[PDB]
Protein backbone atom coordinates (compact mmCIF):
# COMPACT_ATOMS: atom_id res chain seq x y z
CA UNK A 1 0.00 0.00 0.00
CA UNK A 2 3.21 1.78 0.47
CA UNK A 3 2.39 2.27 3.45
CA UNK A 4 4.53 1.76 0.52
CA UNK A 5 7.60 0.01 0.87
CA UNK A 6 9.89 0.87 -1.84
CA UNK A 7 12.27 -1.62 -0.46
CA UNK A 8 10.18 -4.81 -1.99
CA UNK A 9 11.89 -3.27 -4.93
CA UNK A 10 14.84 -2.51 -3.87
CA UNK A 11 15.37 -6.17 -2.29
CA UNK A 12 14.08 -7.14 -6.16
CA UNK A 13 17.26 -5.79 -7.48
CA UNK A 14 19.61 -7.88 -5.18
CA UNK A 15 17.72 -10.73 -6.55
CA UNK A 16 17.78 -10.27 -9.76
CA UNK A 17 21.26 -11.52 -10.75
CA UNK A 18 21.00 -10.06 -14.58
CA UNK A 19 20.10 -6.26 -13.48
CA UNK A 20 17.09 -6.15 -15.85
CA UNK A 21 14.97 -5.66 -13.57
CA UNK A 22 13.40 -9.11 -13.86
CA UNK A 23 13.45 -12.00 -11.60
CA UNK A 24 12.57 -15.41 -12.87
CA UNK A 25 8.98 -17.36 -11.66
CA UNK A 26 12.09 -20.11 -9.71
CA UNK A 27 12.93 -17.22 -7.53
CA UNK A 28 9.66 -15.74 -6.57
CA UNK A 29 9.00 -18.90 -3.85
CA UNK A 30 12.26 -17.36 -2.19
CA UNK A 31 11.88 -13.93 -2.20
CA UNK A 32 8.34 -14.01 -0.74
CA UNK A 33 10.04 -15.89 2.12
CA UNK A 34 12.50 -13.21 1.67
CA UNK A 35 10.24 -10.38 2.24
CA UNK A 36 8.67 -11.67 5.35
CA UNK A 37 5.95 -14.39 3.60
CA UNK A 38 5.99 -17.96 4.44
CA UNK A 39 3.50 -19.06 1.38
CA UNK A 40 3.83 -23.53 1.20
CA UNK A 41 5.79 -24.23 -2.03
CA UNK A 42 2.44 -26.29 -2.98
CA UNK A 43 0.66 -23.14 -2.30
CA UNK A 44 3.34 -20.92 -5.06
CA UNK A 45 3.27 -23.74 -7.46
CA UNK A 46 -0.30 -23.67 -7.70
CA UNK A 47 -1.27 -19.78 -7.63
CA UNK A 48 1.34 -20.04 -10.45
CA UNK A 49 -0.32 -23.00 -12.57
CA UNK A 50 -3.86 -21.34 -11.09
CA UNK A 51 -3.03 -17.99 -13.94
CA UNK A 52 -1.53 -20.70 -16.81
CA UNK A 53 2.29 -20.47 -15.78
CA UNK A 54 4.55 -22.58 -16.57
CA UNK A 55 7.53 -22.90 -13.97
CA UNK A 56 8.56 -25.60 -16.29
CA UNK A 57 9.79 -23.23 -19.41
CA UNK A 58 12.39 -20.07 -19.64
CA UNK A 59 10.42 -17.24 -17.17
CA UNK A 60 10.91 -13.69 -16.47
CA UNK A 61 9.66 -11.50 -14.48
CA UNK A 62 8.34 -8.22 -14.04
CA UNK A 63 8.08 -6.13 -11.06
CA UNK A 64 4.21 -5.61 -11.61
CA UNK A 65 3.67 -9.16 -11.54
CA UNK A 66 5.70 -9.69 -8.38
CA UNK A 67 4.26 -6.98 -6.40
CA UNK A 68 0.08 -8.46 -6.68
CA UNK A 69 1.90 -11.78 -5.80
CA UNK A 70 3.42 -10.70 -2.46
CA UNK A 71 0.41 -9.40 -1.96
CA UNK A 72 -2.25 -12.40 -2.84
CA UNK A 73 0.31 -14.37 -0.30
CA UNK A 74 -0.14 -11.53 2.55
CA UNK A 75 -3.37 -12.46 3.37
CA UNK A 76 -2.24 -16.42 4.04
CA UNK A 77 0.36 -14.99 7.00
CA UNK A 78 -2.93 -15.37 9.26
CA UNK A 79 -1.70 -19.55 9.11
CA UNK A 80 1.59 -19.08 11.39
CA UNK A 81 0.26 -19.88 14.54
CA UNK A 82 3.39 -20.90 17.05
CA UNK A 83 0.79 -22.41 19.48
CA UNK A 84 0.37 -25.61 16.44
CA UNK A 85 4.22 -25.45 15.78
CA UNK A 86 4.90 -26.20 19.44
CA UNK A 87 2.43 -28.29 19.94
CA UNK A 88 2.61 -30.82 16.81
CA UNK A 89 6.37 -31.66 18.50
CA UNK A 90 5.29 -31.85 21.50
CA UNK A 91 2.86 -34.66 20.31
CA UNK A 92 6.23 -36.31 18.55
CA UNK A 93 7.67 -37.26 21.26
CA UNK A 94 7.02 -38.62 25.29
CA UNK A 95 7.48 -37.04 28.42
CA UNK A 96 6.86 -33.53 29.69
CA UNK A 97 9.90 -32.22 28.06
CA UNK A 98 10.17 -30.56 24.68
CA UNK A 99 12.77 -32.82 22.79
CA UNK A 100 13.17 -34.80 19.54
CA UNK A 101 15.37 -37.20 19.13
CA UNK A 102 17.83 -36.03 16.57
CA UNK A 103 16.79 -38.77 13.61
CA UNK A 104 13.35 -38.65 14.05
CA UNK A 105 13.17 -34.48 13.32
CA UNK A 106 15.62 -34.93 10.61
CA UNK A 107 13.91 -37.70 8.38
CA UNK A 108 10.62 -36.04 9.21
CA UNK A 109 11.44 -33.02 7.61
CA UNK A 110 13.15 -34.75 4.49
CA UNK A 111 10.89 -37.00 3.57
CA UNK A 112 7.52 -35.98 5.25
CA UNK A 113 4.78 -33.85 2.77
CA UNK A 114 7.42 -30.81 1.32
CA UNK A 115 10.35 -32.82 0.37
CA UNK A 116 13.58 -30.04 2.62
CA UNK A 117 17.15 -31.24 1.51
CA UNK A 118 19.36 -32.95 4.30
CA UNK A 119 21.82 -30.20 3.31
CA UNK A 120 19.06 -27.76 4.75
CA UNK A 121 17.94 -30.03 7.55
CA UNK A 122 21.13 -30.07 8.93
CA UNK A 123 21.82 -26.17 8.92
CA UNK A 124 18.39 -26.03 10.89
CA UNK A 125 19.16 -28.30 13.82
CA UNK A 126 23.14 -26.66 13.84
CA UNK A 127 23.60 -25.23 17.27
CA UNK A 128 19.95 -26.61 18.69
CA UNK A 129 20.63 -29.64 19.18
CA UNK A 130 23.86 -31.01 21.19
CA UNK A 131 25.49 -34.18 21.49
CA UNK A 132 22.95 -35.93 23.41
CA UNK A 133 21.09 -36.05 20.69
CA UNK A 134 18.09 -33.87 21.71
CA UNK A 135 16.67 -31.49 19.93
CA UNK A 136 14.77 -28.94 22.54
CA UNK A 137 12.46 -27.35 20.38
CA UNK A 138 11.07 -24.98 22.63
CA UNK A 139 14.30 -23.05 22.17
CA UNK A 140 14.56 -24.37 18.44
CA UNK A 141 10.71 -23.42 17.59
CA UNK A 142 11.77 -20.25 19.22
CA UNK A 143 14.75 -19.36 17.06
CA UNK A 144 13.24 -20.63 14.06
CA UNK A 145 10.48 -17.74 14.19
CA UNK A 146 13.88 -15.45 15.13
CA UNK A 147 14.27 -15.14 11.73
CA UNK B 1 43.56 0.98 3.90
CA UNK B 2 44.74 0.21 7.19
CA UNK B 3 48.01 1.59 8.45
CA UNK B 4 50.34 -1.08 7.68
CA UNK B 5 49.68 -1.35 4.35
CA UNK B 6 49.92 2.31 3.89
CA UNK B 7 53.32 1.90 5.20
CA UNK B 8 53.76 -0.49 2.77
CA UNK B 9 53.43 1.98 -0.03
CA UNK B 10 55.56 4.55 1.77
CA UNK B 11 58.76 2.11 1.85
CA UNK B 12 57.49 1.57 -2.07
CA UNK B 13 57.32 5.01 -2.80
CA UNK B 14 60.73 5.81 -1.22
CA UNK B 15 62.31 2.90 -3.14
CA UNK B 16 61.45 4.69 -6.36
CA UNK B 17 61.65 8.02 -5.58
CA UNK B 18 65.55 7.79 -5.51
CA UNK B 19 66.26 11.69 -5.12
CA UNK B 20 64.36 11.88 -1.66
CA UNK B 21 62.51 15.13 -2.45
CA UNK B 22 59.05 13.40 -1.96
CA UNK B 23 58.10 13.44 -5.84
CA UNK B 24 58.95 10.68 -8.14
CA UNK B 25 59.29 12.00 -11.62
CA UNK B 26 60.14 10.30 -14.64
CA UNK B 27 64.47 9.59 -13.88
CA UNK B 28 63.16 8.18 -10.47
CA UNK B 29 61.10 5.76 -12.34
CA UNK B 30 63.62 4.86 -15.03
CA UNK B 31 66.57 4.51 -12.21
CA UNK B 32 64.48 2.47 -10.52
CA UNK B 33 63.61 0.14 -12.98
CA UNK B 34 67.45 0.01 -14.40
CA UNK B 35 68.43 -0.70 -10.79
CA UNK B 36 65.87 -3.53 -10.93
CA UNK B 37 67.52 -5.16 -14.08
CA UNK B 38 65.84 -3.31 -16.93
CA UNK B 39 67.83 -1.87 -18.89
CA UNK B 40 65.73 -1.12 -21.72
CA UNK B 41 62.75 0.57 -20.11
CA UNK B 42 61.60 2.89 -22.92
CA UNK B 43 60.61 6.55 -22.09
CA UNK B 44 57.03 5.77 -23.22
CA UNK B 45 56.34 3.53 -20.34
CA UNK B 46 57.39 6.12 -17.91
CA UNK B 47 55.20 8.46 -19.97
CA UNK B 48 51.97 6.22 -19.42
CA UNK B 49 52.70 5.75 -15.45
CA UNK B 50 52.93 9.81 -15.43
CA UNK B 51 49.66 9.43 -17.40
CA UNK B 52 48.06 8.57 -15.07
CA UNK B 53 48.20 11.01 -12.51
CA UNK B 54 47.10 14.73 -12.52
CA UNK B 55 49.92 16.46 -11.17
CA UNK B 56 53.36 15.28 -9.68
CA UNK B 57 53.47 11.62 -7.68
CA UNK B 58 53.95 12.84 -4.33
CA UNK B 59 53.12 10.29 -1.57
CA UNK B 60 49.33 11.45 -1.30
CA UNK B 61 48.86 11.32 -5.41
CA UNK B 62 50.70 7.83 -5.51
CA UNK B 63 47.51 6.67 -2.60
CA UNK B 64 44.90 7.83 -3.68
CA UNK B 65 45.93 6.44 -7.69
CA UNK B 66 46.61 3.16 -5.96
CA UNK B 67 42.71 3.66 -3.64
CA UNK B 68 41.23 4.16 -7.38
CA UNK B 69 42.26 1.05 -8.80
CA UNK B 70 42.55 -1.26 -6.02
CA UNK B 71 38.28 -0.44 -5.01
CA UNK B 72 38.26 -4.20 -4.20
CA UNK B 73 42.22 -4.97 -2.57
CA UNK B 74 41.80 -7.32 0.47
CA UNK B 75 44.51 -8.47 3.08
CA UNK B 76 45.66 -12.01 3.21
CA UNK B 77 44.48 -12.07 7.07
CA UNK B 78 40.25 -11.29 5.35
CA UNK B 79 40.77 -13.38 2.34
CA UNK B 80 41.69 -16.70 4.58
CA UNK B 81 39.17 -15.35 6.87
CA UNK B 82 36.25 -15.73 3.92
CA UNK B 83 38.11 -18.92 3.38
CA UNK B 84 37.96 -20.75 6.77
CA UNK B 85 34.17 -19.54 6.68
CA UNK B 86 33.70 -21.36 3.46
CA UNK B 87 35.48 -24.35 5.27
CA UNK B 88 34.00 -23.86 8.66
CA UNK B 89 35.78 -27.69 9.54
CA UNK B 90 39.26 -26.32 9.14
CA UNK B 91 42.38 -27.70 7.29
CA UNK B 92 40.62 -28.58 3.58
CA UNK B 93 40.43 -27.00 0.89
CA UNK B 94 37.18 -26.56 -1.00
CA UNK B 95 35.60 -28.26 -3.94
CA UNK B 96 35.86 -27.44 -6.94
CA UNK B 97 32.11 -27.03 -8.30
CA UNK B 98 31.21 -25.53 -4.42
CA UNK B 99 33.35 -22.86 -5.15
CA UNK B 100 31.77 -22.26 -8.70
CA UNK B 101 28.27 -22.79 -7.54
CA UNK B 102 28.25 -20.36 -4.58
CA UNK B 103 29.95 -18.19 -6.68
CA UNK B 104 27.07 -17.36 -9.37
CA UNK B 105 24.46 -18.54 -7.43
CA UNK B 106 24.98 -15.99 -4.54
CA UNK B 107 26.11 -13.08 -6.90
CA UNK B 108 26.86 -11.33 -10.10
CA UNK B 109 30.08 -11.19 -9.67
CA UNK B 110 30.46 -14.79 -8.84
CA UNK B 111 29.54 -15.39 -12.99
CA UNK B 112 30.53 -18.47 -14.72
CA UNK B 113 33.04 -16.92 -17.68
CA UNK B 114 34.31 -14.71 -15.25
CA UNK B 115 34.98 -18.14 -12.79
CA UNK B 116 36.79 -19.32 -16.04
CA UNK B 117 39.18 -16.51 -15.83
CA UNK B 118 39.42 -17.45 -12.49
CA UNK B 119 40.75 -20.79 -12.95
CA UNK B 120 43.02 -19.68 -16.04
CA UNK B 121 46.62 -18.30 -14.03
CA UNK B 122 44.98 -19.05 -10.46
CA UNK B 123 45.70 -22.51 -11.56
CA UNK B 124 43.90 -26.05 -10.66
CA UNK B 125 44.12 -26.11 -6.98
CA UNK B 126 43.27 -22.62 -6.70
CA UNK B 127 40.56 -22.71 -9.87
CA UNK B 128 39.14 -25.75 -8.20
CA UNK B 129 38.54 -24.16 -4.36
CA UNK B 130 40.28 -27.34 -2.96
CA UNK B 131 43.82 -25.49 -2.14
CA UNK B 132 43.46 -22.39 -0.42
CA UNK B 133 45.77 -19.54 0.80
CA UNK B 134 47.97 -19.80 -2.07
CA UNK B 135 45.35 -17.58 -3.91
CA UNK B 136 45.14 -15.25 -0.49
CA UNK B 137 48.73 -14.76 -1.23
CA UNK B 138 49.01 -13.73 -5.06
CA UNK B 139 45.48 -11.75 -4.32
CA UNK B 140 47.87 -9.63 -2.10
CA UNK B 141 51.12 -9.65 -4.20
CA UNK B 142 50.92 -10.63 -7.69
CA UNK B 143 52.33 -13.15 -9.84
CA UNK B 144 53.74 -16.65 -9.47
CA UNK B 145 55.78 -16.75 -5.85
CA UNK C 1 59.08 -19.29 -14.17
CA UNK C 2 57.21 -19.58 -10.66
CA UNK C 3 58.54 -17.06 -8.38
CA UNK C 4 59.74 -19.72 -5.79
CA UNK C 5 61.22 -21.55 -8.86
CA UNK C 6 63.25 -18.32 -9.01
CA UNK C 7 64.05 -18.18 -5.32
CA UNK C 8 65.62 -21.68 -5.72
CA UNK C 9 68.35 -20.41 -8.29
CA UNK C 10 68.42 -16.91 -5.84
CA UNK C 11 69.66 -19.26 -3.20
CA UNK C 12 71.62 -21.74 -5.58
CA UNK C 13 73.18 -18.45 -6.76
CA UNK C 14 74.52 -17.45 -3.53
CA UNK C 15 75.79 -20.88 -2.31
CA UNK C 16 77.71 -20.68 -5.21
CA UNK C 17 78.49 -17.12 -4.84
CA UNK C 18 81.27 -17.36 -1.89
CA UNK C 19 82.09 -13.85 -2.16
CA UNK C 20 78.87 -12.34 -2.03
CA UNK C 21 79.68 -9.41 -4.62
CA UNK C 22 76.61 -10.48 -7.10
CA UNK C 23 78.36 -12.38 -9.75
CA UNK C 24 80.01 -15.85 -9.99
CA UNK C 25 83.55 -15.67 -10.95
CA UNK C 26 85.39 -19.32 -11.76
CA UNK C 27 87.12 -19.22 -8.13
CA UNK C 28 83.67 -19.53 -6.75
CA UNK C 29 82.84 -22.28 -8.59
CA UNK C 30 86.00 -23.93 -7.58
CA UNK C 31 85.42 -23.08 -4.23
CA UNK C 32 81.36 -24.23 -4.18
CA UNK C 33 82.83 -28.20 -5.66
CA UNK C 34 85.67 -28.25 -2.79
CA UNK C 35 83.10 -27.33 0.02
CA UNK C 36 81.29 -30.38 -1.39
CA UNK C 37 84.42 -32.81 -1.89
CA UNK C 38 85.67 -32.06 -5.39
CA UNK C 39 89.20 -31.96 -4.58
CA UNK C 40 90.03 -32.42 -8.14
CA UNK C 41 87.73 -30.31 -10.19
CA UNK C 42 90.03 -28.86 -12.99
CA UNK C 43 90.02 -25.82 -14.27
CA UNK C 44 88.64 -26.96 -17.52
CA UNK C 45 85.10 -27.57 -16.36
CA UNK C 46 85.04 -24.11 -14.77
CA UNK C 47 86.06 -22.77 -18.47
CA UNK C 48 83.17 -24.54 -20.14
CA UNK C 49 81.08 -23.42 -17.16
CA UNK C 50 81.63 -19.78 -18.02
CA UNK C 51 82.14 -20.30 -21.65
CA UNK C 52 78.29 -21.07 -21.67
CA UNK C 53 77.84 -17.16 -20.90
CA UNK C 54 78.92 -14.27 -22.94
CA UNK C 55 79.35 -12.27 -19.65
CA UNK C 56 80.09 -12.67 -16.01
CA UNK C 57 77.62 -14.70 -14.15
CA UNK C 58 75.29 -12.48 -12.18
CA UNK C 59 71.91 -12.93 -10.94
CA UNK C 60 70.04 -12.01 -14.43
CA UNK C 61 73.00 -13.97 -16.88
CA UNK C 62 72.51 -17.42 -14.27
CA UNK C 63 68.98 -17.10 -14.98
CA UNK C 64 68.61 -16.26 -18.76
CA UNK C 65 71.57 -19.17 -19.20
CA UNK C 66 68.66 -21.49 -16.61
CA UNK C 67 65.84 -20.34 -18.94
CA UNK C 68 67.36 -21.12 -22.36
CA UNK C 69 68.59 -24.98 -21.41
CA UNK C 70 64.80 -25.32 -19.30
CA UNK C 71 62.73 -24.31 -22.12
CA UNK C 72 60.20 -27.48 -21.41
CA UNK C 73 61.16 -27.44 -17.91
CA UNK C 74 57.70 -28.46 -15.71
CA UNK C 75 57.24 -28.35 -12.02
CA UNK C 76 56.63 -31.56 -10.03
CA UNK C 77 52.70 -30.57 -9.42
CA UNK C 78 51.81 -29.92 -13.48
CA UNK C 79 53.45 -33.43 -14.24
CA UNK C 80 51.27 -34.55 -11.48
CA UNK C 81 48.36 -32.90 -13.13
CA UNK C 82 49.52 -34.24 -16.19
CA UNK C 83 50.01 -37.60 -15.09
CA UNK C 84 46.38 -37.68 -13.06
CA UNK C 85 44.61 -36.76 -16.28
CA UNK C 86 46.46 -39.96 -18.00
CA UNK C 87 45.37 -41.83 -14.79
CA UNK C 88 41.67 -39.64 -13.93
CA UNK C 89 40.13 -42.92 -11.29
CA UNK C 90 43.41 -41.90 -9.24
CA UNK C 91 45.98 -44.02 -7.74
CA UNK C 92 47.16 -46.59 -9.93
CA UNK C 93 50.22 -46.10 -12.06
CA UNK C 94 49.53 -46.63 -16.18
CA UNK C 95 50.65 -49.33 -17.91
CA UNK C 96 53.70 -49.45 -20.03
CA UNK C 97 52.47 -49.91 -23.36
CA UNK C 98 49.39 -47.43 -22.59
CA UNK C 99 52.02 -44.22 -22.51
CA UNK C 100 54.07 -45.61 -25.65
CA UNK C 101 51.22 -45.77 -27.83
CA UNK C 102 50.11 -42.38 -26.63
CA UNK C 103 53.24 -40.30 -27.40
CA UNK C 104 53.77 -41.99 -30.53
CA UNK C 105 50.03 -41.37 -31.84
CA UNK C 106 49.68 -37.77 -30.69
CA UNK C 107 53.05 -36.49 -31.25
CA UNK C 108 56.19 -36.25 -32.68
CA UNK C 109 57.73 -35.56 -29.35
CA UNK C 110 56.43 -39.25 -28.27
CA UNK C 111 58.29 -41.19 -31.56
CA UNK C 112 59.51 -44.70 -29.97
CA UNK C 113 63.61 -44.47 -30.05
CA UNK C 114 62.97 -41.08 -27.54
CA UNK C 115 60.71 -43.80 -25.52
CA UNK C 116 63.53 -46.50 -25.50
CA UNK C 117 65.48 -43.50 -24.33
CA UNK C 118 62.41 -43.04 -21.75
CA UNK C 119 62.78 -46.41 -19.99
CA UNK C 120 66.36 -46.35 -19.95
CA UNK C 121 67.03 -44.44 -17.01
CA UNK C 122 64.26 -43.94 -15.90
CA UNK C 123 63.59 -47.54 -14.84
CA UNK C 124 60.72 -50.02 -15.48
CA UNK C 125 58.25 -48.60 -13.86
CA UNK C 126 58.65 -44.97 -14.44
CA UNK C 127 59.64 -46.59 -18.18
CA UNK C 128 56.26 -48.74 -18.17
CA UNK C 129 54.44 -45.80 -17.37
CA UNK C 130 53.04 -48.13 -14.50
CA UNK C 131 54.40 -46.08 -11.17
CA UNK C 132 54.24 -42.43 -11.38
CA UNK C 133 55.50 -39.21 -9.45
CA UNK C 134 59.34 -41.05 -9.00
CA UNK C 135 59.79 -39.15 -12.74
CA UNK C 136 58.02 -36.45 -11.86
CA UNK C 137 60.87 -36.21 -9.15
CA UNK C 138 63.95 -36.58 -11.14
CA UNK C 139 62.44 -33.90 -13.98
CA UNK C 140 62.88 -31.10 -11.59
CA UNK C 141 65.47 -32.59 -9.52
CA UNK C 142 68.36 -35.00 -11.61
CA UNK C 143 69.68 -38.19 -10.65
CA UNK C 144 68.73 -41.27 -8.69
CA UNK C 145 67.14 -40.19 -5.33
Amino acid sequence: SKAAADDFKEAFLLFDRTGDAKITASQVGDIARALGQNPTNAEINKILGNPSKEEMNAAAITFEEFLPMLQAAANNKDQGTFEDFVEGLRVFDKEGNGTVMGAELRHVLATLGEKMTEEEVEELMKGQEDSNGCINYEAFVKHIMSV
Amino acid sequence: FDETEIEDFKEAFTVIDQNADGIIDKDDLRETFAAMGRLNVKNEELDAMIKEASGPINFTVFLTMFGEKLKGADPEDVIMGAFKVLDPDGKGSIKKSFLEELLTTGGGRFTPEEIKNMWAAFPPDVAGNVDYKNICYVITHGEDA
